[PDB]
RNA sequence: CCUGCGGGUGCACGUCCCAACUGGGACGUGCACCCGCAGGAACAGCAACGGAGCGAGUUGCACGUCCCAACUGGGACGUGCACACUCGCUCACACAU
């Protein structure tokens, strides 16, 4: 099975800040947990872009393995402007598995809920502590 | 889409339909990112590319 | 260094129409320089765009004409054309001329193209050797019908080389060098017929259009957008100069004839190049050949048809060296200085 | 309906419901040109003229009952002389 | 970077250098060392008619070419000439030297208008390489070498050399140069008689016929057939241009007199090559010498015999400079512009 | 046949009855292929020769 | 040796049988000579047979010069769908065919006496 | 007067005999070798009165809002986007010191 250290090296030169291994598990757990509510997770490039345009707060997750970068390289700076924390995940297939749809998604928008308030808090703080280059 | 590529030492586009390249690194898709003229994200792209060193003016100038 | 003299750099490294200007035949070094015109790469930005062109890696869906009009709308230019129409679902190089450089559109039609296609064979062939041979036999001048006029045309396929074949998916990729006008959809249909299985083109990508290719200053449409945004909102011309290249780069392959600053304006008014005004001419000039008249600064005055060979110019003292085909430089760029020859009678 | 018929060329291979017939006469047939047998029997029409400009092939689309298998190696196919072009026209 | 220097540097041709020397040693065929020719007058009006020798259309190229063919072992040379006539579909075809049926090597086959030069090549030098066997053994190799040294003269045999000798089989191979018409079988039997044991030939291979040799684009008959087939199917003449060579290549050893474009058709229609139309000439012309009349495009107008030394042509203003020997140019390749002169009128 | 040859640095032809040149390689027979006018194998010759870059068009100069 | 011989062959000698495949190919030639009409040797007979439409596996010897004598036969084989391969030297073909004289090329039909080796060589050739 | 043009041996092929990239035979095809005519009567002219520049004739795409069931493909509602000759006007009519 592909290791996590080698899997990170395959991501683009724009895939930073890159959630470490423990944080990556925490991000997968969060996405799985939030799936329960249909209308509290966004999925897809157009969908996440639309909601970030309409000022929807939360934590966005990207896929480090994306090519060409010019389909999503404008979203990193839209999140920075609008103060939405974000972190890149080692590879797209992992996020796809996190949702359990087998079709990897480039990005996701996890909002806050009572059911997963602690986890969403734990992850948001960790991402902020990670730092932006 | 099917056509992907990997670069050799001369930086020549070597076309393969394989997801993984000979040396081990992945393959870069062969098609440019879809363009819509009503794109209001030029500033953000400039900022990110400047951050990571990908803008055109940052690569060495050509030799015409 | 920034202040190094021009001569300190070997002549094999000069800008785009002066490359190896000493390797040419020197009819006379003597001329009065004039203070007009600019070097191609040092033009002001308001004229660089008007006398430039782009190498746009086309997106997937839009038509070529839509892409050209898009660049026109972004750059706020008056005219724009392209020198080879790429299908709506087909990616790859596309040379877009801006304003004054649209006069070179026609000259670029007959350039040699190159594509890299993907073809799916209905049934299963035995061995990649069969497909390599099938591509081998489909070479030279070939009958081709435009895909769904119906006038059969003959265009040559100078070369072809299979890059990848993947048997489980029965799809593969092949690189075809072709004369302008070649339809690679038809080539794929014929190839499928030839292997005896059937097949069709499911994805195409141009990889060179004349002397321009994917490694030769190619740029995506996001880059044009961002260059214009930088110019409007920041006053930064670096991006626009990286993206747009001078029209003199489409003519590096034309045999050259340098003319004196006195003759540059006569040619713009319809005058035929005459031998007295020639400073330098390049070997290999044949009768009825397309050559580029170049100012001493490297600007492109016109495309002219040579009516005297290299040996004739080397042995004559007057006459018509070349007739005109398409004048590029605008009139009155250089002053009117015709009628003041050594006789002036 | 065919006042006359001449030998277009001999048989090649089969590609699904198509029959590629190695064309011999230097002339290039018309698109959707009815190809007949020796006894003036139309079997189909032309669909895809492919190959070089002197040694080439011409596919046919059998519609009126005849099948690709019905023919066999060496067999010969004909065409109306009036449904040809000179090789120089396209060249 | 160098690109930055290109974008920021002037890079304009210097106003003057005061020297305009030409480097003509590399121009093709009869234009080599063009500038070194004595220049009598550069005042003339070139005509747009006619091509350069190497860049003719394919029809005129085949009609005025020659093939250095590697002759197969079996046939007679006239058979090879008939074969080339059939393949290339040319009205007339000939050759200079008739190689024996069982010989191989250089064989200059002239195609339909270079056939006027065959007479001139009949005297050209020739080289061979023969294998011979002796009836009885000799003392030592030095005896053979001496025997060859005694057959170097008017028997002519300009040189000879024992390339190899096997004493076990008494078969050795030697390289000889000889004037045209020499029968090398006679030479080998003579060497056998001189050696005191007798001898006869087994093999022979002509290794040069005049200025044409083995490495000077010699091509097998297979190359001729393949070239014709490629041109007749792919409509490609790159093969047929490598195979055939312009007939000017056989006249590169002659002294040249270039003439105005207005005297070309006069010389074709027979007129003598008068001084009023001589633009340049090669120093070293002696009375009764074979020279080639050349247009300024490198075309071999004709073969004439000089009636004026270089000095006289330099120091004279009227009179006939040569009489014609063979009009190699076809009539009406240039317009008839004789009779419009000042003196003539 | 008897005559054969081998190439020195210049491409100058060095004839010799030897089957092995002093450089250890075989010796190329001086004589070309026997020719038949009624030869129909020209397409196949171009096809094969091109595959290995031996065609005249493919050499420099 | 074998590698030096392969170096001594010509540039058009591809595909090339390895040493082991060469041993198997030569065993085939030896086992095929036994029957008169089921092995064709020499250029003229093999070429006439291929033109007629005979089937089998063709073998070439790559030490032949000028290649113009056999530079067209590989392409005739490809067109007619006949497996083929080259072998390092001619003197092996001659020695393996029961003739001290070297043989440039051959064509081995199918006989039940050597069916197994025939199919094995065909399979090995198809995988090169 | 000058010029141009004309006036049974071997070999290749296909098919058969036998005893190398072959020599041997036979049969058949093929290919190679054993003065008249015509053009012109020529002293080699021609450093701008036809060139250029403009104008006319000879369905998909992208945005947004919605329905649903990857950088997606689908639907509807609105947006914007692309789908050689002749005839006119102007310029000079240029041998470039």
């Amino acid at each position: 099975p592909q290791s996590y250290d080698e899997k990170v090296d395959h991501c683009s030169v724009i895939a930073k800040p890159m959630a470490p291994k423990k944080l990556s598990k925490k991000i997968y757990k969060l996405i799985k947990k939030s799936t329960s509510h249909k209308n509290y997770i966004r999925n897809g490039l157009k969908i996440v872009q639309k909601q970030l345009r309409l000022g929807e707060k939360g934590i966005v997750f990207f896929a480090g393995d994306i090519s060409p970068i010019e389909i999503m390289c404008h979203l990193p700076a839209v999140c920075e402007e609008k103060d939405i924390p974000y972190c890149y995940t080692p590879s797209r297939k992992d996020i796809g598995a996190a949702m359990g749809t087998m079709r990897g998604c480039v990005m996701v928008l996890v909002k806050e809920h009572d059911d997963y308030k602690d986890l969403f808090d734990e992850v948001r703080g960790e991402i902020k502590l990670l730092g932006h280059p | 889409m099917y056509l992907r590529y990997y670069l050799n030492e001369n930086g020549d586009r070597q076309y393969t339909l394989a997801t993984i390249d000979p040396y081990g690194k992945p393959t870069i898709s062969a098609h440019p990112a879809r363009f819509s003229p009503e794109d209001k994200y030029s500033r953000h792209r400039i900022i990110i590319k400047k951050r990571f060193g990908l803008l055109l003016t940052q690569q060495p100038e050509p030799i015409l | 260094e920034p202040t190094e003299s021009v001569t300190k750099l070997d002549t094999a490294y000069w800008p785009l129409l002066l490359k190896n200007f000493d390797r040419l035949n020197v009819r006379t070094n003597h001329y009065t320089p004039l203070p007009f015109g600019h070097s191609p790469l040092k033009r002001p930005i308001a004229e660089y765009v008007k006398a430039g062109f782009i190498n746009v890696d086309k997106p997937s869906n839009p038509s070529s004409h839509e892409v050209v009009s898009w660049i026109k709308r972004i750059l706020k230019v008056e005219k724009t054309g392209h020198s080879g129409t790429l299908d709506p679902k087909v990616t790859g190089c596309l040379i877009v001329c801006i304003d004054r450089a649209t006069r070179l559109v026609k000259s670029q039609q007959n350039a040699g193209k190159e594509y890299v296609a993907v073809f799916s064979l209905h049934s299963a062939v035995e061995n990649v050797k069969k497909v390599t041979q099938g591509l081998e036999k489909l070479r030279g001048a070939l009958f081709q019908r435009p895909p769904l006029k119906r006038q059969l045309r003959v265009r040559s396929v100078y070369d072809s080389k299979l890059l990848d074949f993947d048997k489980d998916r029965n799809i593969g990729v092949f690189w075809v060098s072709c004369e302008a006008g070649s339809y690679i959809r038809t080539m794929c249909v014929h190839l499928g017929l030839m292997l005896g299985v059937g097949g069709q083109m499911i994805e195409l990508r141009r990889v060179r259009s004349g002397i321009q290719g994917e490694k030769e200053g190619m740029v995506t449409m996001h880059d044009i957008l961002d260059a214009q945004w930088a110019y409007e909102n920041h006053k930064d011309e670096s991006y626009l100069r990286r993206v747009i290249k001078p029209l003199e780069g489409l003519l590096v392959a034309h045999k050259r004839i340098f003319i004196k600053d006195s003759a540059v304006n006569a040619v713009c008014y319809g005058a035929k190049v005459l031998l007295p005004g020639i400073l330098r001419y390049e070997d290999g000039i044949e009768i009825d050949q397309e050559i580029v008249i170049v100012t001493t600064k490297g600007e492109a005055v016109a495309l002219a048809i040579a009516l005297m060979t290299t040996s004739t110019m080397a042995s004559c003292d007057h006459g018509v060296a070349a007739k005109l085909k398409r004048v590029i430089m605008e009139r009155d760029t250089y002053p009117r200085k015709w009628g003041l020859g050594p006789k002036a009678s | 309906p065919p006042e006359s018929v001449i030998p277009l060329g001999h048989y090649g291979w089969t590609v699904q419901d198509d029959l590629i017939c190695k064309v011999d006469i230097e002339d290039v047939p018309y698109f959707n040109a009815p190809i007949f047998l020796e006894n003036k029997e139309q079997i189909g029409k032309i669909d895809e003229i492919f190959g070089n400009l002197r040694d080439y092939f011409v596919s046919v689309k059998m519609g009126d009952n005849f099948k690709a298998n019905s023919f066999k190696d060496g067999q010969q196919f004909y065409i109306d002389p009036a449904k040809l072009l000179p090789l120089k026209r396209f060249l």
